[PDB]
């Protein structure tokens, strides 16, 4: 929210240019006048692993900052982990995974929202 | 000491021979000699035992003592019954087999490995991936079956290679 509550500007050389270039550089001028929040977004992961991995693609999440949201059975031998992690750490993950899973890594992203950095 | 004072008993077809310092036993697997040390003095206990003494309690003959009698025990042991040291092999395509009185071993290398039979002791393979070392001498079967042993280096990760009978060994895991 930008609340202009004084200002200058003369008789001859005021344009509405100038006031659009005052008010960015005034913006600008209160954003170096404190902090800014960065935003980055999250992408809810699900993926279906066997239950005898768990463990590592858990620690490996745990090396990687991710939320655990739940472990679901897939079936008799897999197990659905839902959790949301941030899309940086998404970058790589496929491989790393099909590494953490002999390939039996399969996962599925989509954005979830955008959350500030830590 | 605690060792020491503990005399060695004698089974009935042993034969004890004592010349000075040096002792000699003879059973039905064979002879074997040994030596003392001097502080260390060794007496036939007349009721079928063997006695060391040591005339001090100095550290070093106290040291002694339980070495001459462990020894003494060993030596009467081995020929007495003998030793016997089993081995496994672990992994794929990793194989032994003998070759007369040579051990033959494929261990994933190139080249076939094989080891010769020394003085004094045998080798006899069960199962492909199971065999034994049999000897009347401690030491020499503990050496040869430390040699087998290390054939082919450790192997944290899936464990491929030769171990002793109950060996447990530590193991890692490589992730990627």
């Amino acid at each position: 929210r930008v609340t202009l509550f004084d200002g200058k500007a003369h008789s001859v050389d005021s344009s509405d240019f100038a006031f659009q270039m005052a008010g960015a550089l005034a913006l600008r001028d209160a954003a170096a006048a404190t902090k800014i929040n960065l935003l980055e977004p999250v992408d809810d992961v699900t993926i279906v692993v066997p239950d005898d991995l768990v463990g590592t693609i858990m620690g490996d999440l745990s090396g990687r900052r991710g939320r655990v949201l739940g472990t679901d059975k897939h079936d008799a031998d897999r197990t659905v982990i839902k959790a949301e992690i941030p899309e940086v750490e998404l970058v790589r993950y496929a491989i790393d995974l099909r590494s953490m899973s002999h390939g039996a890594g399969q996962f599925r992203r989509s954005f979830a929202r955008y959350e500030p950095m830590p | 000491s605690r060792i020491g004072k503990q005399p060695v008993p004698v089974p009935s077809g042993v034969d004890v021979t004592i010349n000075g310092q040096n002792l000699s036993v003879k059973g039905p697997k064979g002879t074997l000699t040994l030596d003392v040390a001097e502080p260390i003095s060794v007496s036939r206990a007349e009721d079928g035992a063997i006695v060391v003494t040591r005339p001090d309690d100095e550290r070093r003959s106290r040291s002694l003592h339980g070495l001459s009698r462990t020894l003494i025990a060993n030596l009467v042991t081995g020929v007495t019954e003998g030793y016997t040291q089993k081995m496994e092999i672990f992994g794929v395509g990793y194989r032994v087999q003998l070759k007369g009185q040579n051990l033959e071993f494929a261990l994933g290398y190139s080249h076939p490995v094989l080891i010769e039979a020394p003085e004094g002791i045998t080798f006899a393979v069960e199962s492909p991936t199971k065999f034994s070392v049999s000897g009347i001498d401690k030491q020499k079967v503990g050496q040869i079956s430390a040699v087998i042993r290390r054939l082919r280096r450790p192997d944290p990760y899936k464990g491929k290679g030769v171990r002793y009978e109950g060996e447990q060994i530590r193991r890692k895991v490589g992730k990627t």
